[PDB]
RNA sequence: UACCCGCAGAAGAAGCACCGGCUAACUCCGUGCCAGCAGCCGCGGUAAUACGGAGGGUGCAAGCGUUAAUCGGAAUUACUGGGCGUAAAGCGCACGCAGGCGGUUUGUUAAGUCAGAUGUGAAAUCCCCGGGCUCAACCUGGGAACUGCAUCUGAUACUGG
RNA sequence: UUAGCUAGUAGGUGGGGUAACGGCUCACCUAGGCGACGAUCCCUAGCUGGUCUGAGAGGAUGACCAGCCACACUGGAACU
């Protein structure tokens, strides 16, 4: 239920940073950013106004590698929930245990970040849950198990996000190897040029 | 016939509105008189007179803005052939609560806006657009 | 206080009752539109006072034979 | 057109 | 600072003695996605000089139209040759949901939440004629307030 | 005759009891004639799970309801921890 | 039994369909209106991204395609919300019962309608806020909803008597 | 492209009958009854809470859950 084909071919598709890697090594040092995989990548594509809802779709779905079947399930249930159905999207993608264990720097990859929820290493108030689709409430704190303590795999990510910059709504524990999340984010508080109503346009026929 | 005057009373104002018309006639009843004043009251026209006693005679007074039609539509609603009745709560809007709706209740005549506070239903009269 | 009817005698060639009609104005489930609905009742008639085309007034009892329910309470206008 | 020639008759679905 | 868009392409042709001579018409819109819209139309030999031409007459036949915080004030009915036109504004969010035609003129005014539907003829020309003529005419809450009179809370 | 019983929803291996007044001429899941309570088997008997309410009780004891052994385990501890 | 401890090593664990337009993705070769393909449009008699194959890609996922069926799209039986001069459609015309409908003023009735209240509309399903099974599906607490029907008390502008 | 249907049929009296009212049954008396608001005839079908589809109004359907009715090789009958 994965996608194991080649990582920074997918942004080779797409054309933008998808932080599919850690960030020690440039994006444009590995792959020629702006050509698609195959034969005619250098020839300019055509883009249809079905593109746009499509193309944006690929793009928030290999970044959380959630399927097909799964996120017509949380545009289903951002219908449901009152407000902005694109804010609600946004909390569903944020809440994902995955998605906060690699915004702490747990892990360097979200791959990395995805194993480590799922071999048994994070607590969520105590408690390990080895799926990486929990949905996270506020006020809770997660943290390392005292058996994961000693792997390198956090050691070596503890100092690669620490160079990048940290969001607002978590709290950070790098001595102790915990976190906290207090609160649900925001649309401007993450990524402005991810345009939301893209992907809800194409639900809508 | 004129088995809906009022039907006959929404024809003569769509008319001369549109068409540049001053003032016009009509034949008066309890009914349009009813009408007519809630629609002084609410902007639309100007004024009404009535004329005769033997042959009720009703005049409105139109109502522009540089000549242009104040009333640019107007949807009769219930009609002798089909009746329409709404409750206290099934009151429709026009113009997502621009327009008026006519209902005409126990308590008299008056808009949708004020039933809210009369907390009525009752028959639909016209669409005042 | 007690369910009571109101109608109008069509038939009451019979001994001992009569027939009732019962209109009623229905909203159609689909158009709305008003539409009388004839209910036939057969009513018991004590000593056979009531003509044709009286206005009456009836109320329920028990079954008295195989398509009665009905009885009779007091005529509001005969023989007009 | 008319809701009274509907009473008599309804719109015959094929 | 203007937003365009195409909106279709469709060769048509003229006869002659000689044979067929093709031709293409182009429809285009712009925008300032601030409530100004200016459709435009041309004529001409080549698909490059045929998208100027409805892009030269852009600039002009450009209307106003009174905005609700992106979306409209009140659904208004929209009619044409045999494009029936029923739009209706939406709560917050919603996002832009209509036909493919429709889309072109909502996205240059910056309308963002609005139900849409067409009934009737599918020509795309026809149907954004109705849809610039039902801005048109419908109407501001402040305009009917200097029709109406009073400065109470329907303004 | 007038009883009080229990009646097993839920899914497969979660058991779930429902407290209603049926007649015995029903099966477990059939025709009762209003809700009582219901029974959490499962429950962490740290919190919610287990709630009744005598007064519906009553009302159904003295008109001559017989009750089932289970459902009097539940009597016999109300007043225990009430 | 769920669950948990301990062990070994990435070792035991990814495919199918599509790629002219609709509709996401392009080249090459073979074939020669033959073979085939195909839901529609229609492709192929000497340059076929449409046939066959290769390279490459796309959409999905322990599932993937196809067929059959129902509704939606279809406002294409149009109450909401369609037409009838010439696209399908106004009987060749007239009289007229039943049915539908009805000027204007006042009084009455409160039938229709409207207001309020009571009883009822089994539970489950759906919706709202939760809780729980590590999660989800699922289970479940209360509320909402079930626009219904019956009766009583009111108002009388409109419709009916 | 089903317009007339119906003599225990419609009503009354009395007797009989069932746990209960009743042409439920019998003798007699009356000639009514039903029906263009679809009687009657033919064909099809378990129904409903619901499910699915749809913005809604509508549309299709009644598997699993639950309520009721009917049936237990075919037909008929009564006992307990
Ligand atoms: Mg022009
Ligand atoms: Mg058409
Ligand atoms: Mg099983
Ligand atoms: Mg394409
Ligand atoms: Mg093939
Ligand atoms: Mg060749
Ligand atoms: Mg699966
Ligand atoms: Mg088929
Ligand atoms: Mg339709
Ligand atoms: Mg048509
Ligand atoms: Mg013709
Ligand atoms: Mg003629
Ligand atoms: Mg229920
Ligand atoms: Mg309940
Ligand atoms: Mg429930
Ligand atoms: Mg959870
Ligand atoms: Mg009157
Ligand atoms: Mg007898
Ligand atoms: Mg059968
Ligand atoms: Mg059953």
């Amino acid at each position: 239920a994965r996608y194991l084909g080649p990582k920074l071919k997918l942004s080779r598709r797409e054309g933008t940073d998808l932080f599919l890697k850690s960030g020690v090594r440039a994006i444009d040092t590995k792959c020629k950013i702006e050509q698609a995989p195959g034969q005619h990548g250098a020839r300019k594509p055509r883009l249809s106004d079905y593109g746009v809802q499509l193309r944006e779709k690929q793009k928030v779905r290999r970044i959380y590698g959630v399927l097909e079947r799964q996120f017509r399930n949380y545009y289903k249930e951002a219908a449901r929930l009152k407000g902005n159905t694109g804010e609600n999207l946004l909390a569903l993608l944020e809440g994902r245990l995955d998605n906060v264990v690699y915004r702490m720097g747990f892990g360097a990859t979200r791959a990395e970040a995805r194993q480590l929820v799922s071999h048994k290493a994070i607590m969520v108030n105590g408690r390990v849950v080895n799926i990486a689709s929990y949905q996270v409430s506020p006020n809770d704190v997660v943290s390392i198990r005292e058996k994961a303590k000693k792997q390198s795999r956090v050691k070596a990510a503890l100092e690669l996000a620490e160079q990048r910059e940290k969001p607002t709504w978590l709290e950070v524990d790098a001595g102790k190897m915990e976190g906290t999340f207090k609160r649900k984010p925001e649309r401007s508080d993450l990524s402005a040029d991810i345009n939301e109503h893209l992907i809800v346009e194409l639900y809508s026929k | 016939s004129m088995q809906d005057p009022i039907a006959d009373m929404l024809t003569r104002i769509r008319n001369g509105q549109a068409a540049n018309k001053a003032a016009v006639t009509m034949p008066s009843s309890k009914l349009k008189v009813a009408i007519a004043n809630v629609l002084k009251e609410e902007g639309f026209i100007e004024d009404f007179k009535v004329e005769g006693d033997t042959k009720p005679e009703l005049e409105l007074t139109l109502k522009y803005f540089q000549g242009k039609a104040v009333v640019e539509s107007i949807q009769r609603v219930s009609r002798p052939g089909l009746r329409i009745y709404k409750r206290k709560d099934e009151l429709p809007k026009v113009m997502a609560g621009l327009g008026i709706a006519v209902v005409s209740t126990s308590k008299g005549v008056m808009t949708d806006r004020a039933a809210r506070q009369a907390g009525l239903g009752g028959e639909i009269i016209c669409y005042v657009a | 206080k007690i369910r009571t009817l109101q109608g109008r005698v069509v038939s009451d060639k019979m001994e001992k009752s009569i027939v009732v009609a019962i209109e009623r104005f229905v909203k159609h489930p689909i158009y709305g539109k008003f539409i009388k609905r004839t209910t036939k009742l057969h009513v018991h008639d004590e000593n056979n006072e009531c003509g044709i085309g009286d206005v009456v007034e009836i109320r329920e009892c028990r079954p008295l034979s195989k398509t009665k329910s009905w009885t009779l309470v007091r005529v509001v206008e005969k023989a007009v | 057109a008319t809701v009274n020639q509907l009473v008599r008759k309804p719109r015959a679905r094929k | 600072e203007l937003q365009e868009k195409l909106i279709a392409v469709n060769r048509v042709s003229k006869t002659v003695k000689g044979g067929r001579i093709f031709s293409f018409t182009a429809l285009t819109v712009v925008g300032d996605g601030n409530g100004r819209v200016g459709f435009g139309y041309g004529k001409a030999r080549e698909v490059p000089a045929a998208i100027q031409k409805a892009m030269e007459k852009a600039r002009r036949n450009m209307i106003n139209v009174a905005l609700n915080n992106g979306t409209l004030q009140h659904p208004v009915k929209g009619v044409h040759t045999g494009s029936r036109v029923f739009m209706q504004p939406a709560s917050e969010g919603t996002g832009i949901i209509a036909g493919g035609a429709m889309r072109a003129v909502l996205e240059v005014a910056g309308v963002h939440n609005v139900l849409a539907k067409a009934y009737g003829s599918t020509n795309p020309i026809n149907v954004v004629r109705a849809t610039i003529d039902g801005l048109e005419n419908m109407n501001s809450p402040e305009m009917v307030a200097a029709k109406r009179g009073k400065s109470v809370e329907e303004i | 005759m007038v009883t009080i019983r229990l009646a097993r929803h839920g899914a497969k291996k979660r058991p779930f009891y429902q407290v209603v007044v049926a007649d015995s001429r029903n099966a477990r899941n059939g025709r009762f004639i209003e809700r009582v309570g219901f029974f959490n088997p499962i429950a962490s008997e740290k919190e919610e799970g287990t709630r009744l309410d005598l007064d519906r009780i009553a009302h159904w004891v003295g008109q001559g309801a017989t009750i089932s052994d289970r459902v009097a385990a539940l009597i016999k501890e109300v007043n225990k921890a009430a």
